[PDB]
């Protein structure tokens, strides 16, 4: 007792539920209401060219089925419940490999109102794969997206909506940035429509806009070449007669050269075209090939 | 007798047990208690900024629906009754990944006591992120955190509260890390709000700092003594000019 | 409602452990595929790693109903309650589909028993390279399956002339390889367990000689 | 499917006046209700918006105690009190519905609200 | 806060032809622009929802288009009926109308 | 029909179907022969004394309990219908992990035939412990392994063979390795005894024998002219000390 | 059938049987006999203090409500018996991973006695913690433990305890060693008592004894610097006045002493304190700063 009613207004909830079908399958289109909570804004992988991200993915949507009264307004109950019902299939349509946390139990909530609203949230981490053109490596920025929306039912059936207001709808936890090479200047999101051949789909964009900190690319390429540049240079103030000594300046930078050329590349991917740092440390490497051929000549 | 007794008893209870409704489900909020045994801190690495910490996480909370008097001794149960009680929902908010051992069966415990108290324990290793302030490395001292925390349930319907609230965490001073001393730690008991509610948290930090004993051997001395040698290029003669090169060159490239 | 009805009595009596025509004829599954990506080619490990829908249609007799709606547009509860083809992809070193939020598998039946079933996966499919002429190497490897328990006594397999059809190609993680073209291909391989229809799709790749410039010549 | 607002309300300077926007064919508590001013011959200019379902509001930061939207989600109406009225707020006071793509799909016909003694 | 800046803020083209109102946001408004029609003395109606979707019961010679800050509204052939002031506002942040421009014969 | 009569065969096959109990449960052992189908050898490890292998796993018993005489042809289930029967509790004693591929479904097969034989294909991936003896590295060659044998039952519940004990393994000759070319194979038969009893043990063994042709370019050829230049200090005069001790030297840290 | 009578038997043992509950729950303790039999010793990772081992673990117990009454003394029972009835929740205290191997399925067994004792073999590969400290590395030996014991039951409800005499319960393959740098000495066991903050319990360890081999660390550290500081020694026969050949005597042994400085720590995890191995190095590397200095002060 005490909670026998609760126990028979969830089991009459559930009886004649079939959870097969959309709220409102012939009558009207489901409207789901999406949000996203951005508790952590994982690290971005240049390699595979995929970010990170760990939220609080939220969906609501109004199912007439599940109206009750009953002496408590909203039920708050466990995630077991929400397999029960019926839930959209959202996916990512740019997500490579997303996990949903279970530890210690199912990371979901599913809250009822007696007008049949739902409230379904869940925590995941997303990777979702990030284009990106490297041509102005390292001084570039990106908008990485986070496309998702419904596999399986088309615009006519599912349509999904932000909450509130779009430009709000999409919250990054202040505290939370797991970025170390990046700075992220904000978001943006956009809503539009997938041409498929099985139909159309709505879809809800994201766009994470980082743009790329240079410090570390400074520290490790950019000054150890203007270094040895110079060092290059301080050749000419030799004494001419002292060939051996000017000869292995020359063969040193420019062994020192190629060692940082080999190493700086192999930090971004094999992209095939050329970025901005390489361009660097060819003119620098001609610099140092011109004075090593400056010294021949002398 | 103390086996169909018992078994009766333990029917009795899960009898119409609504898995779906938590302790006094219309009632006040259900108090959950938080004791940690930390087995190890595995590893910290600077890389993923994360640490891996293996623990025995117990809760105990009242179930009025789990309280029995026919039988006077506390209950020990096969794991698998976790699956047929109400267990809270706590989860760790900053964990990467995590799982709970499961040799040689799932490391977990249901103990019951005859008031209706529930003992529920698990040996949990996760992989925890803590962003660490590289500045002073190697010289930093880190503080790492695990953010315990409900998920579907907020302050109306569930409390977290250590329990002990000094005692509540053991196995620290125990702790032994290559290149790390646990300084101290610190057992917190705050609320987070959301745009979904107001959830319960408690925060389980450590301060960390770095041993510069490894550091001194592999970074400082050989830097130190590459110097020593780069000055040796002073007491050679000077007409020797192809000696202090490649001597110099060489610490250059050391 | 009346879809609940209609899903009632077509599971019905229903054995999915038996295919449609199990002893009358084989079921010819028509199979499309959307190349969402091909990722990258990593010839160390001699393997490539691609994203696709794959779509099979087929005819269940068992699911004829009579009513004025005419497809049943389902979503993955269903995938498990009928008969589902076992395709699987021969040269595949590990595959997985996709699970978040929830299985992303569609599932559509027509009045005519026709059954559409499209699902995301992603594939790392493992073809050898010849790397004689390599960095120059061109290089056109398959995407092979069949069913792995049915013989082509019981299981066809047939293409659609637009059966294949790739994304924008500029997005895709090819980074040192350049997507020239996919031919497809059908045929029969003679197994321990029988004869079954081997249905293949190749990728052609053309290398960038762009990267290796710089890093080495 | 039509909101019936109110009627034209005469006010004197300096008086509070009410205006209620009634909602029908839908539930106000499932979308957002706004309010809009129009003056003479000129461009709509958004006043504040009201949740129903929460009863959050937020307003135009020229409107910050100006205004007041609330609703009765039991009467399925929604109210727009302005606090003080002087000569500027003789305008033609707008209420409306969210839509599909958070387009102001549905407008009441309107309330003229003349500030003049 | 983002102005939409509406132009023109007023035309006299002749009856039968194209129409082509310009709208620009201030800042990034993805594809929440509206375009509301107001015929004198009446409440505006909704004709794009979205940026370059009709509405139920729209004339098909109305047709929208915009991506991040330049959003137009296209009439294919002026009607007597569409003599109207035509409005463009964003909803992708609070919302907020453009300035508004009419349409006139002559 | 050829449907109804299909359902009805099954459904009477499954029906009072004791999966626990294997076939002939007090009488002889029940034979269980083994085909393998390599379809590739993925990578074979120094560092980890393990190699990669792909393979179509198929076993073949005869169980009496699902005999049928009513159709005459062979039902092939869909491989849900393993979860109902019983199958041998086959395992491979020196593998580090394995899993069964699982895309599009479960990549297994259940093959019924009337007089009772059941085929049970499985796509297995299985890292196997190779321990390699590398005295004569990379002049060497090892003798990879895989020991199949059954867990819970002795050879007084179950026997293994090899289905054709010469064309039981196939697509050897097929497989292609960078660093490795399999010399040949062996299909070996026995019984094990552990303290639990006797079981039966089959052994699939490659030999593969490493490719020098890397090697020698990749290593002795720097090293062969590392120390030829190292005989350039030779022909040149003592006087000229310099030239000759950064040869020797330089070739010595090279 | 002659199947008929053990589908019956089994029927007849299962039926009203709690596995939620030990043998004796009320009235006695719980004896599980306890037996390991390692397959292979896997690898010992010093870097992570780690080792792996792969055994079959045995344990057997009597459950009198097992008892049975047929043609044959022994049941040889489909592992899926185990889950079926009460099994101990034995698990390793300093196990940081396991595994409970299914390949093809699971690799468990289950007798079942007539007279009601069980036993319950599994095939494990048990990942764990080797606590070791390495100030005589390489010439260190370790007693890595494998302890384990029950979760959830004190000592008041289950006692484990050893099948044979301790010194021949733990068993080793001879053919089942995986180790390449290290040599396993032998194995001991201990049988004690754990305090928990839940209660009291038995706790069974195992130590097994390991003895690091050299050879690998003779070639690879010590032969090097040993050539290195004779090298350095060479320049003292050389000229006075070949003063460029001795610099460069001096200049690349010591490259060559700070190279295996640096080579020599990472064969062994980041500890603060200083080893064997490191003790030497440094006494070779004053050597060679020592014949420097000499060179430079001639
Ligand atoms: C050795 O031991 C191994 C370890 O046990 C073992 O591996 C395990 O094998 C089993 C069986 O093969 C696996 O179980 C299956 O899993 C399928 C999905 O697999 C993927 O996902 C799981 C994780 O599961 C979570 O997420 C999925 C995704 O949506 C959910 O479906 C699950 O509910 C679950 O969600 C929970 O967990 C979340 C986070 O953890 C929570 O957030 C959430 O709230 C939930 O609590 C992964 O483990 C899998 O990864 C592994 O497998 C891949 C294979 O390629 C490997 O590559 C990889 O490395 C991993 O090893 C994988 O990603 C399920 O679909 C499947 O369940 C269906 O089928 C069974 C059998 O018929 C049914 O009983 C079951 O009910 C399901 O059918 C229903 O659902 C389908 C839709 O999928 C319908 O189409 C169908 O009609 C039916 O609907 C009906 O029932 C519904 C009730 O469910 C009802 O709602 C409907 O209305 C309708 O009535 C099955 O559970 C298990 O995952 C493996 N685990 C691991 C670790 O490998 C291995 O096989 C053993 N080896 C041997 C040789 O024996
Ligand atoms: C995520 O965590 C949840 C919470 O535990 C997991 O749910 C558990 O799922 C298992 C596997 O299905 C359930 O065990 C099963 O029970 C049924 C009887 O109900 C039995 O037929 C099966 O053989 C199996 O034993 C378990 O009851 C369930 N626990 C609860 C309370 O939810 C879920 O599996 C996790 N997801 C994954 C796969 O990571
Ligand atoms: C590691 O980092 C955490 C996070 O900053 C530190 O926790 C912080 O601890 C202080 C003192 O324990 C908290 O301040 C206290 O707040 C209460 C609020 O009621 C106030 O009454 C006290 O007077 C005091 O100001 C602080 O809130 C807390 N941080 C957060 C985010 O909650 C922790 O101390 C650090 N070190 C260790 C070893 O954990
Ligand atoms: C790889 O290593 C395995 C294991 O050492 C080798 O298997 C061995 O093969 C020989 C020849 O088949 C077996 O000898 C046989 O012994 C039985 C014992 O009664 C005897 O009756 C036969 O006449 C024959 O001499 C040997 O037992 C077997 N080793 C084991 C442990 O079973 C294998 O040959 C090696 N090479 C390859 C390519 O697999
Ligand atoms: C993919 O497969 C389809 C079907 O096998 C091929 O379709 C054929 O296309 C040619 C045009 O070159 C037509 O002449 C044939 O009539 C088509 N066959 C059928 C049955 O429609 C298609 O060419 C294949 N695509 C490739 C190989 O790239
Ligand atoms: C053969 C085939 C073709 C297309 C699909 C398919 N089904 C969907 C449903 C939803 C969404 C967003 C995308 N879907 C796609 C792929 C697609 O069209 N893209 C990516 C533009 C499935 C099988
Ligand atoms: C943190 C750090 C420190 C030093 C380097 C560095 N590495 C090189 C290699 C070669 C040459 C010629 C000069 N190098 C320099 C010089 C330098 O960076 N300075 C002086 C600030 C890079 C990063
Ligand atoms: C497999 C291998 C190959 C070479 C070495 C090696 N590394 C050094 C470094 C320095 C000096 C002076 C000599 N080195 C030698 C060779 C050596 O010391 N021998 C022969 C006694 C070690 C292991
Ligand atoms: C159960 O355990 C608690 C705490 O360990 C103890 O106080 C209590 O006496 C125990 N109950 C019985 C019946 O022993
Ligand atoms: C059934 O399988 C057996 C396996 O050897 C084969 O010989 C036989 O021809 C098959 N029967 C039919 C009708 O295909």
């Amino acid at each position: 007792d005490n909670t026998t009613v609760f126990t028979r207004i969830l089991d009459r909830l559930l009886d004649g539920y079939d959870n097969r079908l959309r709220p409102g399958l012939g009558e009207r289109v489901t409207e789901v209401k999406t949000d996203i909570f951005v508790t952590s804004f994982g690290p971005v992988s240049d390699h595979d060219m995929e970010y990170t991200i760990d939220v609080f993915f939220r969906q609501s949507w109004k199912d007439e089925r599940l109206k009750f009264k009953g002496p408590m307004t909203v039920l708050r109950l466990n995630n077991l419940m929400a397999s029960k019902i019926w839930t959209p299939d959202t996916f990512f349509h740019n997500g490579k490999k997303s996990v949903a946390h279970n530890m210690t139990m199912p990371n979901k909530l599913l809250r009822i109102t007696e007008d049949g609203t739902l409230l379904y949230t869940m925590r995941l981490t997303v990777r979702a794969e990030c284009p990106m053109h490297l041509e102005d490596f390292p001084m570039d920025a990106h908008a990485c997206p986070l496309k998702f929306g419904s596999y399986a039912y088309t615009r006519a059936e599912v349509v999904y909506e932000w909450t509130r207001e779009p430009a709000r709808s999409v919250v990054v936890a202040e505290d939370g940035s797991r970025l170390n090479q990046y700075d992220l200047l904000g978001q943006t999101v956009d809503s539009g429509i997938v041409q498929s051949s099985t139909g159309e789909y709505v879809v809800m964009t994201t766009h994470f806009h980082l743009k790329r900190k240079i410090g570390y690319f400074v520290i490790q390429t950019y000054l150890p070449c203007i270094m040895t540049v110079i060092l290059s240079q301080v050749s000419f103030w030799l004494n001419r007669e002292s060939v051996p000594a000017r000869t292995v300046f020359g063969v040193t930078t420019v062994l020192t050269m190629t060692t940082l050329s080999i190493s700086a590349r192999n930090s971004l991917p094999k992209v095939a075209y050329a970025t901005a740092m390489d361009w660097f440390i060819a003119v620098c490497y001609a610099f140092v090939f011109s004075a090593l051929i400056e010294f021949a000549t002398v | 007798s103390n086996m169909s007794l018992v078994k009766e008893t333990v029917d009795r209870l899960l009898k119409g047990y609504d898995i779906r409704l938590r302790p006094d489900f219309g009632g006040p909020p259900v108090a959950v208690g938080m004791n940690i045994d930390i087995a190890s801190i595995d590893m910290v690495s600077e890389v993923n900024m994360d640490y891996t910490l293996t623990m025995y996480f117990q809760q105990a909370w009242r179930d009025k629906r789990l309280s029995y008097n026919v039988i006077p001794l506390n209950l020990t149960l096969d794991n698998r009754v976790a699956d047929q009680l109400w267990v809270p929902d706590t989860y760790f908010l900053n964990d990467k990944k995590s799982f709970v051992h499961g040799v040689t069966v799932k490391n977990r415990m249901i103990r019951l006591h005859p008031d209706g108290t529930v003992l529920y324990g698990l040996r949990i290793t996760t992989t925890a992120a803590c962003m660490m302030d590289l500045r002073r490395y190697p010289l930093d001292e880190q503080n790492c955190t695990l953010e315990i925390e409900s998920y579907g349930y907020t302050t109306d319907d569930i409390e977290f509260y250590w329990r002990g609230d000094d005692n509540a965490v053991t196995g620290v001073t125990k702790i032994e890390l290559p290149q790390f001393s646990i300084v101290d730690y610190k057992l917190i008991t705050k609320k987070v709000v959301f745009s979904t509610g107001s959830y319960p948290r408690l925060s389980l930090s450590f301060k960390l700092k770095r041993n510069i004993g490894y550091f001194i051997l592999q970074t400082y001395m050989p830097s130190i003594l590459i110097t020593i040698l780069s000055w040796v290029s002073f007491w050679i003669n000077y007409d020797a000019s192809a000696a202090r090169v490649a001597l110099g060159i060489t610490t250059v490239l050391t | 409602g009346d879809v609940t009805v209609i899903l009632n009595n077509l599971l019905e009596g229903y054995d999915n452990k038996l295919r449609p025509d199990i002893g009358v004829k084989p079921t010819l599954i028509h199979t499309d595929m959307y190349v969402n990506s091909i990722g990258p080619v990593n010839a160390i490990n001699m393997e490539y790693t691609i994203d696709i829908f794959f779509a099979q249609t087929w005819y269940d007799r068992r699911l004829k109903f009579n009513s004025t709606i005419k497809v049943l547009r389902l979503n993955s509860n269903m995938v498990g309650k009928i008969w589902i083809p076992d395709t699987f992809f021969r040269n595949s070193k590990k595959a997985d589909a996709h699970w978040i939020t929830t299985p992303n598998r569609m599932l559509r039946i027509w009045n005519d028993g026709r059954v559409l079933y499209t699902l995301r996966l992603t594939i790392d499919a493992e073809c050898q390279l010849q790397l004689h002429n390599f960095p120059m190497d061109e290089h056109s490897c398959p995407l092979e399956f069949s069913s792995y328990g049915y013989p082509r006594e019981e299981i066809v397999y047939q293409w659609k002339r637009s059966s294949v059809e790739v994304g924008d190609t500029r997005s895709w993680r090819l980074y040192q390889f350049s997507f020239v073209g996919l031919r497809n291909t059908t045929e029969v391989v003679k197994t321990t367990s029988g004869d079954y229809v081997v249905m293949s799709v190749y990728f052609d790749l053309s290398r960038r000689m762009g990267y290796f410039t710089i890093q080495t010549y | 499917v039509q909101l019936q607002q109110s009627g034209a309300e005469l006010v004197k300077p300096g008086a509070s006046v009410k205006l209620s926007c009634t909602a029908s064919g839908f539930n106000i508590k499932d979308t957002y209700m706004y309010w809009v001013k129009q003056r003479p011959e000129q461009g709509l200019e958004w006043i504040g918006r009201i949740d129903p379902a929460n009863g959050d509001t937020k307003y135009d930061p020229k409107f910050q105690g100006k205004a007041t939207i609330t609703t009765d989600t039991f009467s399925n109406t929604a109210y727009l009190q302005l606090s003080s009225l002087t000569s500027e707020d003789t305008a033609v006071y707008y209420c409306a519905r969210k839509g599909l793509r958070w387009a102001m799909d549905y407008w009441g016909q309107g309330t003229s609200v003349t500030v003049s003694t | 806060n983002i102005v939409m800046t509406q132009s023109p803020k007023s035309m006299s083209m002749s009856v039968g032809e194209r129409v082509t109102l310009s709208c620009k946001a201030s800042e990034y408004v993805g594809t929440y622009v509206s375009w509301y029609q107001q015929k004198p003395e009446q409440s505006p109606k909704l004709l794009i929802y979205g940026a370059s979707n009709r509405y139920t019961g729209v004339p098909d010679r109305f047709t929208g288009s915009g991506s991040a800050t330049d959003f137009t509204l296209t009439i294919g052939s002026v009607q007597a009926e569409d003599l109207a002031d035509y409005h463009c506002g964003q909803s992708y942040s609070y919302p907020t109308f453009g300035a508004g421009t009419k349409l006139e014969l002559k």
